[PDB]
C-alpha cells in the first residue's frame, strides 16, 4: 500500500502552477489596464 | 472539467475586456461623428482607430 | 421669411400612427432626428438607412443619400450675443441659453432648427423648461469637434 497521504495538488510554485500563474497574471494585467483606461475616460467625461 | 472551466474563464475574460474596451472607444468617438461638419483630430484618430 | 423656406426643404416630418411626433433635419450631410421621437420618417430614402443610437446626447443621425445634400440646410458655429430666428417666433441668446416667450411651444414640435440672420443652422430644439414669461430651451449645440447638450433644470421634453 501507499505510504503517503495521497496528495496530488502541485506546489504553488510548481511548473504547472507557474504557467497557470503566468497566464493569470498576464490576463489580470490586461484587465486592470482596461479598467484603468475606462475609469480615466469616465472621470474625464464627468469632468467635462 | 478543470480545463473546460479554465478555457471558459479565459474566453469570458477576453470577451469582457474586448467589449468594455470597445465601449471606451465608442464613448470617446461618438460626439465627433454627431457634429454635422467636424474632423476627428489626428491624435485621437490614431489613438482609437477612427473609422475614416 | 427666408428661414421658413429654408426650413421647408430641411424638415422631413416624423409621423407615428398618423400623428406628426417630431421632425428631422438635413444639416451638413446628416439627419438631425432626436432620440426620444418614436416613429417613421415619411420619405422612404431616409427610412431605409441605418441610424446610430445616442441617449446621453439624445440624437439620431444617418448619412443622407447623394440626392439629399443639395436639399439640405447650411450649418455654422457663430453664437454671437444677440437674436436668432425660429419657426414659431424668435430665440433670445444670452449667457449660453436659448429662451422663448411662453405659449409658443406645445408638446411635440421637436426637431425644428434654429437659424441665424442669413440662414445658417445653429441649433436643434429638443425641449424646454418653463421660466416665467421667458421659457428656456433644451438644445443640441456644437463647436469645431464637440457637440454639447445643454438641458436647463426642471425641463420637460416637448
Ligand atoms: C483559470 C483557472 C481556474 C479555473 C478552473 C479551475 C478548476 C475548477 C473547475 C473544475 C472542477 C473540477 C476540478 C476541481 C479542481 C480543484 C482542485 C481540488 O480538488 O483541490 C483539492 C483541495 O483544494 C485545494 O487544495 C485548493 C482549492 C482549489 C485549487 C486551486 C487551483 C486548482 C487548479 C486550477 C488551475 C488550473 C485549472 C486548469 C488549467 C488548464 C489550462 C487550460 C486538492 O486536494 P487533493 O488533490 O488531495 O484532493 C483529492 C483527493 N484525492 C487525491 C485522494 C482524490
Ligand atoms: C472549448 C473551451 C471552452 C474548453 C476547451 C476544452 C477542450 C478543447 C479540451 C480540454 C481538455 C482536453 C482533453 C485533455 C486530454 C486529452 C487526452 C488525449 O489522449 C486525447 C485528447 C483529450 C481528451 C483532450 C481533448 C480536448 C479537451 C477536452
Ligand atoms: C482556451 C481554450 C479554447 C482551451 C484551449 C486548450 C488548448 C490550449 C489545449 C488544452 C488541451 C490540449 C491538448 C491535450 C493533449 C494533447 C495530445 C497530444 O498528443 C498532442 C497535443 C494535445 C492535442 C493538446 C493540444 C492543446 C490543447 C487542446
Ligand atoms: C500600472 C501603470 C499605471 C500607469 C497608467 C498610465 C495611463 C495611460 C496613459 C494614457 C491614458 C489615456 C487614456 C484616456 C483616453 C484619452 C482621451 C480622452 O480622455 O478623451
Ligand atoms: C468602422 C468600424 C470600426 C471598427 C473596426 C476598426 C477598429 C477596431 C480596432 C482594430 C482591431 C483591434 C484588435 C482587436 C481589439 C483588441 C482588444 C483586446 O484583445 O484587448
Ligand atoms: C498586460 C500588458 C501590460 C498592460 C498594459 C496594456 C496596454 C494596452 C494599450 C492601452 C489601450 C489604448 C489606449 C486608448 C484606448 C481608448 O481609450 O480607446
Ligand atoms: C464592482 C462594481 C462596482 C461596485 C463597487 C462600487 C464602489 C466604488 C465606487 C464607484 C466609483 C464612484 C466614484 C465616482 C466616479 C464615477 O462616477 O464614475
Ligand atoms: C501575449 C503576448 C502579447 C499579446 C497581447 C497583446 C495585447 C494587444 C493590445 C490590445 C489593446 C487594444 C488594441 C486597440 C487600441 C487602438 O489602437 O485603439
Amino acid at each position: 500500500g501507499a505510504s503517503h497521504n495521497n496528495q496530488v495538488f502541485p506546489d504553488m510554485s510548481g511548473t504547472a502552477m507557474t504557467w497557470v500563474q503566468r497566464v493569470a497574471g498576464g490576463l489580470g494585467g490586461l484587465t486592470l489596464a482596461a479598467v484603468a483606461v475606462l475609469i480615466l475616460v469616465t472621470c474625464v467625461t464627468m469632468r467635462r | 472539467a478543470a480545463v473546460s472551466a479554465a478555457g471558459l474563464a479565459v474566453v469570458l475574460s477576453l470577451l469582457a475586456s474586448c467589449y468594455m474596451f470597445a465601449t471606451a472607444r465608442r464613448k470617446c468617438l461618438t460626439p465627433y461623428a454627431l457634429t454635422p461638419g467636424a474632423v476627428v483630430p489626428v491624435t485621437l484618430g490614431v489613438l482609437c482607430c477612427a473609422p475614416r | 421669411r427666408m428661414c421658413m423656406k429654408i426650413e421647408n426643404d430641411c424638415i422631413f416630418e416624423v409621423k407615428l400612427d398618423g400623428k406628426v411626433t417630431g421632425y428631422a433635419c438635413l444639416v451638413g450631410d446628416k439627419v438631425m432626428k432626436p432620440a426620444h421621437v418614436k416613429g417613421v420618417i415619411d420619405n422612404p430614402d431616409l427610412a431605409k438607412l441605418t441610424y446610430k443610437k445616442s441617449s446621453k446626447y439624445d440624437l439620431e443621425c444617418a448619412q443622407i443619400p447623394v440626392h439629399m445634400k443639395s436639399d439640405a440646410s447650411k450649418y455654422t458655429h457663430e453664437k454671437p450675443e444677440g437674436h436668432y430666428n425660429w419657426h414659431h417666433g424668435a430665440v433670445q441668446y444670452s449667457g449660453g441659453r436659448f429662451t422663448i416667450p411662453t405659449g409658443a411651444g406645445k408638446p411635440g414640435d421637436s426637431g425644428r432648427p434654429i437659424f441665424d440672420n442669413k440662414g445658417r443652422v445653429v441649433a436643434i430644439v429638443l425641449g424646454g423648461a418653463n421660466e416665467g414669461a421667458r421659457t428656456a430651451l433644451s438644445v443640441v449645440t456644437w463647436t469645431k469637434d464637440m457637440v454639447t447638450r445643454y438641458t436647463p433644470e426642471g425641463t420637460e421634453e416637448w
